[PDB]
């Protein structure tokens, strides 16, 4: 069953990213103005 | 008929970024607070300081220390300035790349020379103790 | 003293906690202070940081507390399932130990009195004697909590004498006045055992070659939660104090290095080559921890800047790494419980991920670029090598085993034919996938950003 | 083991390392026909306290001439793909973990299945007092007949 | 491939051998009792055989052989068919 | 100096796709081969630049 495994890396990366693009749009806008 | 003719057509593709920036460099015009440099004054060294005060010791110590820093950064200096007349030779060298390799033989001597044998630990003590000899 | 005391207020939490939620409150409040022990990172490019009369925060340090911080979440979700029967008020006593146990961590890397730094090291010794006699399986635990116990304090009681001399030989015992009123002790007879009184429990607490017996036997026993502080940290520890004391010495060192860079240099080869035949997993990880340490304490005896460099940096990467392998074989042990390498046989084929996670962990272990644990002996080879020019034929040996018997491991516990019999494996829980990530990306991301790790030098 | 099998299995062997030197069809043929013309022509029949003489001859004989390596199949165990596809022998066990939502989508094939689990969990009492039956205390020999079920 | 496919090329090729007379082939017909072949010349016919498919004959597998139908069970139960 | 990186950075994009759902379609290797097709376009370039006038970097 490759069931458990591709639910963990929808976790996992549904969290990285979840926290990942506020960040990484905040270090853009922080870019292009300030 | 010349091939590099198409590096125009590439030099479009570079036209786009080069557009591009002003639009970001327009915003970052608008606000510009901004940092300058620091500096710190000159302090009395440990030589002079007694065989005891912690405090002389110490400042002379920090002092000694960012000088230390401050060299290293001067050493990798000029090894940059060495690699970039190693490459910007054709082929040749051994000519203006000589005359850097000097400099760098004065400066990596006398660097050599103040900051070798002093192991971990490194401290001004030392380099006074190594002076004398 | 702000990252502190909350470490300390986890307990209250822990007992108080609901008796069906203990491991989310411990879980999730040590994962927030290990946010709060980031922000000691930063420290000075020039002066130690320093804070309270009591303490201070050499950049020495501050990786290895960042480090000590980040483990305990990371063993209570190994934890968590090996225990479960347990009773309430046991298991609850049981996470005090741990967290108790990073609580002494905490204090004795921030030091600052060597007295004080003692009887923290030496006081880290009982929760984790107490995990191993009481939770570990098997009957040898027992005797293995001995091996455990004397070899720290034959060591450390010496270390403890001499300490309380030097406060009287010269003014006081603290770090920071010590490094500067620091004056040369000279051959004669008194100062070799002097020397050796403020060598050997180091050496001792990181296993050296002729010594390092009862690391293993302690390996093999002890519930997971102890092995990974047990080999992750304990050993590093041992080695900052070392780094610590070398203020003194000198220029002793120069002569006394001899014969343990002898039992060093000819121990790291020699224990990768029993590392080589080992027949049971769990003890094949803890002759490659010896095998890597040994690494650290020549580079700490050569006291060449770029040798602790190298020094601080394989610490910390074989403290992740170790780590990484030993939950990653419990996973194992627990699956089939057999222990023994040779029964697991075809693991992959039933089930993929954990496959990677081996394959990244042993691919960091034999280390190779750009891994901190690469970086980090490469220096050491360097240092070692300006000392000698012949050092460098032992090295490569090293380098050589350390990739057999690592890919080894990984090719005879995984490729091959599944045993036919073996029905109870059952397919990988979140937590464990969750846990091994948690090793795994921190120690590649960490990479990118050496700067902060190589440490004072 | 006997004498008989024995002295075959050594001509099988000689026979194929023959063709490994002699590569054509043709010469293979030719040297074939020659080796089993020697078989016979020698001591197609005989006593054996010479026989097994000559076979410690043959030994030797084919020994010298086995060439360095023999033609084999992928299959056999020198193979070019002796076990390429072990990578994927999942034993059934293994499914029968799946959960639920896997398991539906195949109805068919899972209920077939809990079929035959069912054939076997109901089976095994018979294939054990069988067992216990026709074995004697327990000699060399492996399985046992069918007799009215299961086997 | 198939059952008949393999029952069918295995005759095929006992057809072909000199010693076996290919009217009195038979898939059932016996190998010794029926036919005086000979392991001697088993062996040839078996390892002949096996040569046509590049399979692999083992051989212990390789002592029972005897009735062709038997053959052809035993590729088919090799082969999976 | 923007080709030689491209030519080789390119080359990198598809194993970050490699998480991405992407991977696990049967359709994802001509991606790659293409991917390294339009690699080797783009490779062409810096040679020829490197041709007539010989400059290196």
């Amino acid at each position: 069953s490759g069931f458990y495994d591709r639910r963990f890396l929808k976790l996992m990366r549904f969290y990285i990213l979840l926290t990942g693009i506020p960040v990484a749009i905040g270090i853009t806008l922080v870019n292009v103005f300030i | 008929p010349v091939t590099y003719l198409t590096k125009i057509f590439d030099l479009l593709v570079d036209r786009p970024v080069t557009l591009a920036r002003e639009f970001i460099e327009q915003q970052h015009a608008k606000n510009r607070y901004y940092y300058y440099h620091r500096e710190f004054r000159r302090v009395p060294d440990i030589t002079e300081c007694e065989e005891k005060d912690i405090l002389c010791m110490f400042e002379a110590e920090m002092q000694w220390r960012r000088d230390y820093k401050v060299d290293q950064e001067i050493v990798n200096i000029i090894q940059e300035r060495l690699k970039a007349c190693q490459q910007r030779e054709g082929e040749s060298y051994r000519q203006n790349c000589a005359k850097e390799l000097e400099q760098f033989t004065q400066v990596s001597k006398a660097f050599q020379d103040r900051y070798s044998d002093l192991g971990a630990h490194y401290s001004a003590r030392k380099c006074l103790a190594k002076q004398k000899q | 003293l702000k990252i502190i005391i909350p470490t300390t207020m986890l307990l209250p939490m822990t007992w108080m906690s609901k008796h069906n939620m203990i491991w989310i409150n411990a879980t999730v409040h040590s994962l927030l202070i290990s946010l709060i022990s980031l922000s000691l990172l930063n420290q000075l490019g020039e002066n130690s940081l320093n804070f309270s009369l009591t303490f201070f925060s050499d950049s020495l340090s501050a990786p290895l507390l960042v480090l000590t911080t980040w483990l305990l979440p990371l063993m209570l979700m190994a934890s968590q399932s090996h225990l479960s029967k347990e009773t309430t008020t046991r298991k609850k006593l049981y996470i005090t130990m741990l967290i108790l146990l990073q609580l002494f961590l905490i204090m004795t890397f921030t030091a600052t009195e060597l007295i004080l730094f003692y009887i923290l090291f030496e006081a880290t010794l009982v929760p984790t004697l107490i995990i191993i006699t009481r939770w570990g399986n098997q009957t040898e635990r027992l005797n293995a909590g001995l091996y455990f116990l004397f070899y720290t304090l034959a060591g450390s009681l010496p270390l403890l004498v001499a300490l309380v001399y030097i406060q009287n030989t010269t003014g006081s015992l603290n770090f920071l006045i010590i490094h500067y009123w620091s004056h040369p002790l000279s051959n004669s007879w008194s100062n070799i055992f002097m020397w050796l009184a403020c060598i050997m429990a180091f050496m001792v607490k990181m296993p050296l070659y002729g010594l390092h017996l009862w690391l293993p036997k302690a390996h093999v026993e002890a519930p997971i939660a102890g092995s990974m502080v047990l080999a992750a940290v304990l050993l590093k520890l041992g080695g900052y104090g070392m780094m610590r004391i070398t203020t003194i010495l000198n220029p002793l060192t120069n002569y006394m290095a001899y014969p343990f860079l002898m039992l060093s240099m000819w121990g790291m080869i020699m224990t990768s080559s029993i590392c080589l035949r080992q027949t049971d997993l769990k003890s094949l990880i803890a002759y490659s921890s010896v095998s890597h340490m040994a690494l650290v304490i020549v580079a700490i005896m050569i006291q060449t800047p770029w040798s602790f460099m190298g020094a601080t940096a394989l610490m910390i990467a074989h403290g992740l790494t170790s780590s990484m392998l030993f939950c990653l074989a419990n996973t194992n042990y627990e699956r089939v419980h057999s222990r023994t390498m040779i029964l697991a046989r075809g693991l992959q084929t039933l089930l993929p991920l954990m496959a990677t996670w081996w394959l990244m962990a042993s691919l960091t272990n034999l280390a190779l670029p750009p891994s901190i644990n690469l970086i980090g002996e490469l220096f050491i080879i360097t240092a070692s090598f300006s000392w000698s020019n012949i050092t460098i034929i032992l090295m490569g040996m090293n380098m050589m085993i350390t990739a057999l018997y690592s890919l080894y491991m990984l090719i005879t516990t995984q490729r091959g034919k599944y045993t036919h019999h073996i029905n109870n494996i059952k397919a990988s829980f979140t937590r464990e996938n969750a846990l091994m990530a948690l090793h795994i990306l921190p120690l590649l991301l960490l990479t990118l950003n050496p700067k902060m790790i190589l440490g004072p030098l | 083991l006997t004498h008989q099998q024995k002295v075959l299995r050594l001509y099988k062997r000689a026979l194929r390392h023959l063709e490994s030197w002699c590569v054509h069809r043709d010469k293979y043929r030719y040297f074939a026909c020659l080796m089993r013309a020697r078989f016979d022509e020698h001591k197609n029949e005989k006593d054996m306290v010479k026989a097994t003489q000559l076979l410690r001859q043959a030994e030797e004989e084919f020994w010298y001439g086995q060439h360095p390596q023999p033609y084999i199949f992928p299959e056999s165990p020198g193979g070019t793909s002796y076990e390429r596809y072990e990578c994927y022998k999942v034993p059934e066990w293994c499914l029968d973990d799946w959960h639920p939502s896997e398991k539906a989508m195949y109805p068919d094939y899972f209920a077939k299945r809990e079929q035959w689990k069912r054939l076997r969990r109901e089976s095994w009492e018979r294939e054990v007092k069988q067992l216990q039956e026709e074995t004697p205390p327990g000699g060399p020999r492996t399985e046992a007949l069918p007799p009215a079920r299961k086997e | 491939l198939t059952l008949e496919a393999i029952k069918d090329r295995v005759l095929y090729v006992l057809k072909l051998y000199d010693k076996i007379d290919p009217e009195k082939l038979s898939v059932n017909s016996h190998f010794m009792k029926d036919l005086g072949l000979d392991s001697l010349d088993q062996v040839e016919i078996i390892m002949a055989m096996e040569d046509e498919f590049g399979f692999e004959i083992p051989d212990i597998d390789a002592e029972k052989l005897m009735c062709p139908q038997e053959i052809v069970d035993y590729i088919a139960d090799k082969k999976d068919v | 100096a923007s080709l030689t990186l491209t030519t080789l950075i390119i080359l990198t994009i598809p194993i970050m796709m490699s998480n991405s759902n992407i991977y696990k379609t049967n359709l994802y290797p001509n991606y790659v081969k293409t991917t390294v097709s339009y690699a080797f376009t783009l490779s062409l370039v810096p040679l020829l630049m490197f041709m007539h006038t010989g400059q290196e970097m």
